[PDB]
């Protein structure tokens, strides 16, 4: 039949900030992962629940592809278990997460001579998402006792900031795209399978 | 982006004038705008940032209480109100977009800013 | 805060055998893909051996495959490396690795997060 989109997810030309990050249903399709494995220059490429030889031999009910830019530091943070300001205020897999995490430095395209402030991720939230949780509010954050009431001041912040991409940046602070693809297995017909 | 300040002219101590900028371009709505003056054979002085988006201000010591920074999301346009004018307040006052979304209002006194107007002349006698 | 101990390293003589093992700490090991690097005299680290959860798949560099096999006991949180006809070529400190995901890239010491100190393994002709 035919082969599940996954060039409008990797090859997008534009990705979403990471507090305000994209999915994109996959289904009725034949997910022949060959574009993935004939691609060596992803900085990562680990899957959960299943052993990524096994890919093209498995079938699932849906595929959820989500995707973002986040810095080289936080790469790390797109794992099950994982804590820190991404995998608690702006993208969490679930510890039991079945599906693959890919990431590339984006850097040539990402950032620009003067910088790119383009993508913003969430420094401060009252508390952690649950996994696929997404926030896209910009409520100004109470850090002290005294209520903001939406006005910025003393322990009163907006709660997103830019990533500084400049192509100066050491590779921790380099943009890198992420693409998740989340393996939805229910008690339900099978919609996504591998050339076997 | 393009901005282009008018407003400017010659006043009284103690006096009211309000400053106008006009944004053309892509601006960030998480994002700033800020006014800043440079007075002759002075180096230049952050006067006021305002946030895009909620509209809080933040203002240089020298000036708090007396101006007021404000922006129409309607007409893409900034305002600096200056009420009770000092000869000290005698400047080129210039707008200026910061692309950066920061965190702390108070970054924008100091963050280098990426696009800034021709200015407008303020004389306080 | 994984740590990892690998154990079972000496002095053989070529044409012998040696069983490497590794314990990792915590009650974690069975969500590990468990993996053997080793780094020869002056050489950089050379992927040797991986297992995923289940035992299947296994992997194995060039250099080793037909001569080592990797094996892993879950309830004694142990991955082994059973090594036989060993070659001069195979004296090498051995590292244990382990990640809770398994790498497309399996040879990429990047892919793993948990390292082992290393066990010295000598083979003399
Ligand atoms: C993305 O485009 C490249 C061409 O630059 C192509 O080779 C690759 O297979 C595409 N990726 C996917 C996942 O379709």
């Amino acid at each position: 039949t035919n082969l599940c989109p996954f060039g409008e997810v990797f090859n997008a030309t534009r990705f979403a900030s990471v507090y305000a990050w994209n999915r994109k249903r996959i289904s009725n399709c034949v997910a022949d992962y060959s574009v993935l494995y004939n691609s060596a220059s992803f900085s990562t490429f680990k899957c959960y629940g299943v052993s990524p030889t096994k890919l093209n031999d498995l079938c699932f009910t849906n595929v959820y592809a989500d995707s973002f830019v986040i810095r080289g530091d936080e790469v790390r943070q797109i794992a099950p278990g994982q804590t820190g300001k991404i995998a608690d205020y702006n993208y969490k897999l679930p510890d039991d997460f079945t599906g693959c995490v890919i990431a590339w430095n984006s850097n040539n395209l990402d950032s620009k001579v003067g910088g790119n402030y383009n993508y913003l991720y969430r420094l401060f939230r009252k508390s952690n998402l649950k996994p696929f949780e997404r926030d896209i509010s910009t409520e100004i954050y109470q850090a002290g006792s005294t209520p903001c009431n939406g006005v910025e001041g003393f322990n009163c912040y907006f709660p997103l900031q830019s990533y500084g991409f400049q192509p100066t940046n050491g590779v921790g602070y380099q943009p890198y795209r992420v693409v998740v693809l989340s393996f939805e297995l229910l008690h339900a017909p099978a919609t996504v399978c591998g050339p076997k | 982006v393009q901005l282009v300040e008018s407003g400017g002219g010659l006043m009284q101590a103690g006096g009211s004038l309000r400053l106008s900028c006009a944004v053309s371009g892509r601006t960030f709505s998480t994002a700033a705008m800020g006014w800043f003056r440079q007075a002759p054979g002075k180096e230049r002085e952050f006067v006021a940032a305002i946030r895009w988006s909620g509209g809080s201000a933040y203002y240089a010591d020298s000036v708090k209480g007396r101006f007021t920074i404000s922006r129409d999301k309607a007409k893409n346009t900034v305002y600096l109100q200056m009420n009770s004018l000092k000869y000290e307040d005698t400047a080129v006052y210039y707008c200026a977009s910061y692309q950066a979304t920061r965190s702390l209002l108070s970054d924008y006194a100091t963050w280098p800013y990426d696009y800034w107007g021709q200015g407008t002349q303020v004389t306080v006698s | 805060q994984v740590q990892l101990v690998e154990s079972g390293g000496g002095l053989v003589q070529a044409g012998g055998s040696l069983r490497l093992a590794c314990i990792a700490s915590g009650r974690t090991f069975h969500s590990y893909v468990m993996a053997w690097f080793r780094q020869a005299p002056g050489k950089e680290r050379e992927f040797v051996a991986a297992i995923s959860w289940s035992s299947t798949p296994t992997y194995y560099g060039e250099s080793v495959k037909g001569r080592f096999t990797i094996s892993r006991d879950n309830a004694k949180n142990t991955v082994y490396l059973q090594m036989n006809r060993l070659k001069p070529e195979d004296t090498a400190v051995y590292f244990c690795a382990a990640d809770r995901g398994e790498s497309y890239y399996y040879t990429r010491p990047t892919e793993y997060e948990f390292w082992g100190q290393g066990t010295q393994v000598t083979v003399s002709s």
